[PDB]
């Protein structure tokens, strides 16, 4: 069970010397012994020296007339134009090299290799593919690439700098009052640093300015304090300020983060963090030119595939027939003939998750002979088919053994668009290679699943035939549809109910009464534009009459909040107008801040798109190519899934266009990818060949490898995939180690090459982990961050710690290390532990005046995690998965389960309190009081929890939407809307807000065995006490 | 008449639970439950129509219950039986799917045989013990399935790579054949024998190399066939276990419900 992924096929690491077969242009073969780290310049030179000793030498040209070609592990024949590359880095399949004369388009060949390296797949594979939709995509998407690249060079250099180093800022300038009150008379002390010539001295100027100062104003203020010792006319002065105000730019000390834009200073996330923490902002001033010289020149070439030659019509609505589809035969199934009775094919016609008529089975036939030749009739009229209609099918097994009870299991599934991307109604025979059933999915179909034939061709193959109308049939154009709507043709009680329906959450039950009510009042519905998702679900999508009408409404519909618009991109809203509308909202109202925040989900709903080419993908790609911070994560989220064959054609096509237009960042991404690939190889050796060996032996092997020159080259001097603003310099080899945990994670440390790194970010410490699926943690951490943000904006300072977590591949990832923090178990194990050990530890770490602050920080942190883990239903906490910083911040690690996971395997219907505050925590919060729940401190902590809970509940739409967009994501714990039903329970969405709080209090009491009281009367919830 | 004793009145079960019971059922299948609002006296009717579960609110005010504006029915059981004989056309002009097949709770209490709380508790233990064991095995199988799927993908790529490699060594033969043909002819005429042998020696070296690579591919082709067979066998095993596992959970899940049922309640 051990095939190897490494420097060669079947070998992880080339031995220090290796024999390499060289094929000369004259036909001769020469075996050369090479150093595994030797470059191609060296190897070629040695080869041609040696080739003098072999027959037909005279027919060989100058060694500079040739390059090497060979077969790589991806089975591509690859020409090596860059001869500085080391042999061990070539990814050869076998150790041989062929000498050729370089031909063809050299720059394009080189670019394509760089692209293929980034995305994990040779781009020649794309040139192969026959599907019209694919080639159309690769061509048309180039429009988006050119649009962005032009919009980049427009304003140069500034617009190019804005692309590379975007403003990292909050979505609004407005300051919550807990933030504002931290300001001294609405003003902030900032320290501005300059590196002064010749000797690069660091000089410190301290300024007190208005929080809303534009960075240009901050620079003028520094100019004022600088030239103030010198006295001069206030006219020459502010002429001196004016003229030189824009000769400089500001940067954060320690990481590459810039303020290039006239946003208020407190709006930049770094400054806003400094304020809330009472930390000194430290900025570095530098000349605008020394930055704009750093900027690479990005140039975009049209690829050769944009230069190549390529290859009776009736309306859908004139076709008078019922829907009819033929199941012919399946090639094979894997079934145990003795354990199942018969097999058959389930089908359904779906718009989104909803059937447009009831499902239809073929007849049951023996396992051994999967043949039907059955025309299945559906109850719908072909003209009544909506544009997004899909065919959803499965081959199922049926076992009839126990009484009249049967067991139906899906063997394989597939989905088909009833219209293709040219709006052609599908017809004729069709062959569909099917897909494995997703782990945990018990339903006989999988309508959420992607459309299209499984690219693996040894799979069950199901032959179909659709009907033929003796013409090519197209979906009616918009002019036609628009017309048909015009061909169709209390109030205070109604208005209130309408609003009241619109205030509910997405997954709220909508009755048939309410759908008719909604549909009837649909024209007045425009007065409350955010009711749209609910009105859309009231529509009957199997009637062309109602859809045509709904289309005319959408055309003129007022935009809605992105947080709302995003629901329209989930798997429940397949219609191309509807999604278009949703995307135009994001275009108008979605800040880059929110786009970064929600990027995980927006990428995921791309899996739900019926076609490669759509408004959503164009918008995202465009954003990714005009903002490099968005571009970075855009790339890593797509690349991390490229192993998954359901999405890999789509994502690879998207990754190709992105890598063509992204510019010089491609060189940086490739350095990151190369660094991760050495970490994957290294940890694979540890987990495979070295799996039975001691830590000491393994630590000797890790050290000896990391000193290797090819390893140093690759792991030093690149940007961190967790935060590309963090530069990873030289390794600190002495702090690198294999952690004791089961999957053998690596603890890594890098110098921060930043000249100012002492002020902030002196260490970059990262855990590289191979073998666990990090997608669930990553989501959870993201949800925690979105929660923290919600609370801040309400003036609730609950300090969460959503540490960096990034999935880069199949079960491989990076975790950002939190400094100066230990687990509760680690704490108890130093300084014999009673319940008071923790509070004693926290005391020893904060002595004197700073003691109170540490308690305050531990209390707030505590509150936040108590509330969040309740709501999300995180896996149960213990002393190993809870951590505490020396200054008292508490946070959770290792989430790895959430929602309804426990109910599935234990069948208990309950809401857990995952984080139960043991006496140890109550002691800390109470500052060591004897009776901990009776202190005013603990009342304070309760009110925090209460506030935090209702804030999230008020935002329930957002969270529910975010989870809904993950349904097709492959996360076993979130497979359908039932998994999301959990947070509807913990947030008590079907109750009143006051009822919900009562419920939350009750959960806390049941879990903590009393001690959660109320400052309110039972009846009105009004302040009684104090 | 007794609504509590009604066959299709299921009380406080969640929407999800009703979904499970209505899963893939024929049109006309219905049950009534408490509203999700839990407001004491509102109930929600759930009707199966056209592959979809409808939700129909049952309005409770004064003395009478109903769908539409004119509360025409004095009790819940009145309404359901008066929609059980007829179509649904008088709630709405459209529809008219009636109410046909109910969901009974009594065929479900069939499956727990035992009366006392001790026998039920003992069987719950047994099922739940079997359940965690079978789950663990199905998960082990699914990892093996996954691992194997990947390894097969690796090997397929590696056979392709062998193909490309072999072509290239075969082209080298052909290239050698073209050049060396004219040289050995002329060389013979110039009487140099051991230079000819050097060319033939390199040609032997090339051809035996080709034989190695082809046989190494041959072996990998064998390994793939074997694994492809194991992968299908792991797929077979999973397809037997899966349906039995679902039914096992459903049994356990209602023994737990039964155990709750006669047992002290709030
Ligand atoms: C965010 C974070 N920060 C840390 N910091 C320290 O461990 N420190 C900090 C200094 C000493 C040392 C310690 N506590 O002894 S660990 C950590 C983390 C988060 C999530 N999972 C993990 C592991 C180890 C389970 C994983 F996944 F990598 F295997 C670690
Ligand atoms: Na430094």
């Amino acid at each position: 069970p051990r095939p190897s992924s490494g420097e060669l096929w079947g070998i992880h690491l080339m031995p220090p010397r290796i024999l390499v077969e060289c094929l000369l242009p004259n036909g001769m073969i020469v075996t050369l012994e090479c150093l595994r780290e030797a470059t191609l310049i060296t190897i070629k030179h040695e080869l041609f020296k040696e080739a003098r000793k072999y027959p037909l030498h005279q027919l060989l040209q100058d060694e500079s007339s040739y390059i090497f070609v060979s077969v790589t592990q991806e089975a591509e024949r690859e020409e090596f134009f860059d001869e500085t590359r080391r042999l061990c880095d070539l990814r050869l399949f076998q150790p041989f090299l062929k000498v050729i004369e370089p031909v063809g388009n050299r720059e394009e060949k080189i670019l394509n290799r760089e692209i293929g390296f980034a995305i994990g797949m040779p781009v020649c594979e794309f040139d192969m593919v026959k599907d019209p939709e694919v080639q159309d995509f690769r061509r048309n998407i180039l429009n988006v690439c050119k649009e962005a690249v032009d919009l980049r060079d427009l304003n140069s250099p500034h617009s190019r700098a804005m692309y590379v180093y975007p403003p990292n800022v909050e979505s609004s300038p407005e300051l919550p009052k807990h933030i504002y009150n931290k300001l001294d008379k609405g003003q902030i002390i900032v320290v501005i640093w300059v590196i002064v010539s010749p000797n690069n001295d660091k000089q410190k100027y301290t300024l007190k300015i208005n929080h809303d100062c534009v960075p240009e104003q901050v620079i003028a203020e520094a100019i004022r304090k600088k030239t103030r010792s010198k006295k001069l006319s206030s006219e020459q002065l502010k002429l001196c300020v004016l003229e030189y105000q824009g000769k400089y730019i500001l940067k954060v000390c320690g990481c590459d983060e810039y303020f290039l834009e006239k946003y208020p200073l407190s709006q930049y996330k770094y400054i806003r963090s400094c304020i809330m923490l009472g930390r000194m902002p430290n900025l570095m001033l530098m000349a605008k030119e020394s930055l704009y010289s750093q900027l690479p020149m990005d140039c975009f070439t049209m690829p050769s595939y944009s230069r190549r030659i390529s290859t009776s019509t009736k309306s859908l609505w004139v076709i008078n027939s019922a829907l009819r589809i033929k199941i012919l035969c399946a090639t094979y199934v894997n079934v145990n003939i003795r354990d199942i009775d018969k097999i058959y094919v389930r089908t359904g016609i779906y718009h989104g998750g909803e059937p447009l008529c009831d499902n239809v089975n073929t007849q049951r036939v023996p396992c051994s002979n999967p043949r039907w030749n059955e025309w299945l009739n559906y109850d719908i009229y072909i003209p009544d088919l909506p544009r997004a209609a899909r065919l959803c099918l499965s081959i199922c097994s049926v076992k009839g053994r126990k009484g009249a009870k049967e067991e139906h299991c899906p063997l394989a599934w597939g989905n088909i668009n009833l219209f293709d991307y040219t709006d052609t109604l599908v017809s004729g025979k069709m062959a569909l290679n099917l897909w494995p059933v997703p782990h945990g999915l018990e339903d006989l179909l999988n309508p959420i699943g992607v459309t299209g034939s499984n690219p693996n061709k040894e799979t069950p193959c199901l032959e179909l035939e659709f009907d033929w109308f003796s013409s090519v049939v197209k979906f009616p154009d918009m002019s036609v549809i628009e017309e048909h709507a015009n061909w169709s043709v209390l109030r205070e009680n109604d208005k209130e109910q309408l609003k009241a329906i619109s205030t509910r959450d997405p997954l709220s039950e909508i009755t048939e009464q309410e759908k008719d009510f909604l549909w009837s009042h649909r024209h007045y519905c425009v007065t409350i534009p955010e009711i749209l998702p609910k009105l859309l679900l009231s529509v009957k999508w199997n009637s062309r009459d109602e859809v045509a009408q709904m289309y005319c409404l959408v055309k003129d519909w007022p935009p809605i909040k992105p947080e709302q618009a995003m629901e329209l991109l989930d798997c429940n809203y397949p219609d191309p107008m509807v999604r278009g509308f949703a995307v135009r909202c994001l275009e108008k109202y979605l800040t880059d801040d929110k786009l970064s925040q929600y990027l995980i989900q927006l990428v995921q709903v791309l899996k739900y798109e019926q076609y490669l080419d759509n408004l959503l993908v164009r918008f995202l790609l465009k954003k990714a190519l005009t903002n490099q911070r968005i571009g970075h994560f855009f790339f890593w989220h797509l690349k991390s899934e490229m192993h998954n064959k359901t999405v890999s054609q789509r994502f690879g096509l998207l990754l190709e266009s992105y890598c063509r237009a992204c510019g010089m960042y491609l060189k940086h991404l490739n350095r990151q990818v190369e660094a991760m690939e050495k970490l994957i190889n290294l940890t694979d050796i540890l987990k495979q060949e070295k799996k039975d060996e001691t830590q000491k032996v393994q630590m000797k092997f890790l050290v000896e490898q990391m000193r290797r020159p090819d390893f140093m080259d690759a792991l030093q001097g690149f940007l961190s995939p967790l935060n590309p603003a963090h530069q990873l310099g030289n390794l600190r080899l002495e702090e690198c180690r294999i952690m004791s945990s089961a999957k053998r994670p690596l603890w890594l440390n890098w110098e921060n090459p930043d000249i100012m790194s002492e002020l902030l970010f002196q260490n970059n410490e990262i855990i590289f982990k191979n073998g666990d699926d990090l997608r669930q943690d990553m989501l959870t951490l993201q949800i925690i961050r979105i929660m923290e943000n919600i609370w801040q904006n309400q003036g609730l300072d609950l300090r969460m710690l959503p540490y960096g977590c990034l999935s880069i591949g199949d079960c491989v990832g990076l975790i950002e290390v939190v400094r100066n923090s230990h687990t509760i178990m680690q704490i108890q194990c130093k300084g014999q532990f009673n319940s008071h050990t923790l509070h004693q530890w926290l005391k020893d770490k904060n002595k004197g005046e700073i003691y109170d602050a540490a308690i305050d920080l531990f209390t707030r942190s505590c509150a936040g995690y108590c509330v969040a883990t309740f709501i999300l239903g995180i896996g149960d906490r213990h002393n190993s998965n809870i951590m505490v910083k020396d200054d008292g911040q508490l946070f959770h690690i290792d989430f790895g389960h959430f929602l309804d996971h426990k109910k599935k395997k234990f069948g208990y219907k309950r809401e857990r309190v995952p984080f139960v505050l043991t006496q140890d925590f109550l002691i800390v919060i109470s500052k060591g009081a004897q009776e901990c729940t009776k202190t005013r401190e603990f009342e304070r902590f309760q009110e925090m929890c209460y506030k935090a809970y209702l804030a999230i509940r008020q935002h329930a739409n957002l969270f529910i939407n975010l989870f809904s967009m993950m349904l097709g994501s492959g996360m076993p714990e979130l497979q359908s809307f039932d998994d999301i039903a959990y947070i509807r329970k913990t947030l008590a969405l079907d109750k009143t807000e006051q009822e919900a709080l009562e419920y939350f209090m009750k959960q806390m009491n049941d879990a903590h065995h009393g001690g959660w009281t109320t400052k309110m009367d039972w009846i009105f919830h009004t302040i009684k006490q104090h | 008449m007794s609504l509590q004793d009604a066959e299709w009145y299921w009380g406080d079960i969640s929407r999800e639970e009703v979904n499970e019971k209505l899963r893939d059922t024929a049109d006309g299948t219905f049950l009534v439950r408490d509203a999700s609002t839990k407001m004491h006296g509102d109930y929600t009717l759930t009707l199966r129509k056209g592959g979809n579960n409808k939700l129909i609110k049952i309005f409770h005010r004064d003395g009478k219950y109903g769908f539409s504006d004119p509360l025409t029915f004095s009790s819940v059981v009145e309404l359901i039986n008066h929609y059980r004989n007829e179509s649904l056309a008088q709630y709405n002009p459209k529809l008219d799917v009636k109410l046909l097949y109910p969901v009974s709770k009594y065929q479900q209490d069939q499956v727990v045989k035992e009366d006392n709380i001790e026998a039920v508790g003992k069987k719950l233990h047994e099922y739940n013990t079997q359940f965690q064991e079978k789950s663990r095995e199905y998960d082990r199988l699914y990892e093996e399935y996954t691992r194997t799927s990947q390894e097969i993908q690796m090997k397929r790529t590696a056979i392709e790579a062998f193909n490309e490699t072999i072509k290239i060594f075969e082209e080298q033969c052909q290239t050698q054949e073209r050049y060396s043909k004219e040289y050995i002819e002329k060389f013979k005429r110039e009487g140099n024998e051991k230079e000819i042998q050097r060319i033939m020696h390199n040609y032997d070296k090339l051809k035996s190399r080709i034989s190695e690579i082809i046989d190494s591919r041959r072996r990998l082709e064998e390994d793939l066939k074997k694994q492809a067979a194991e992968y299908r066998e792991i797929d077979k095993r999973m397809n037997s276990i899966k349906p039995d596992l679902i039914q096992l959970r459903k049994t356990r899940d209602q023994y737990l419900m039964w155990l709750t049922q006669k047992g002290v309640r709030q």
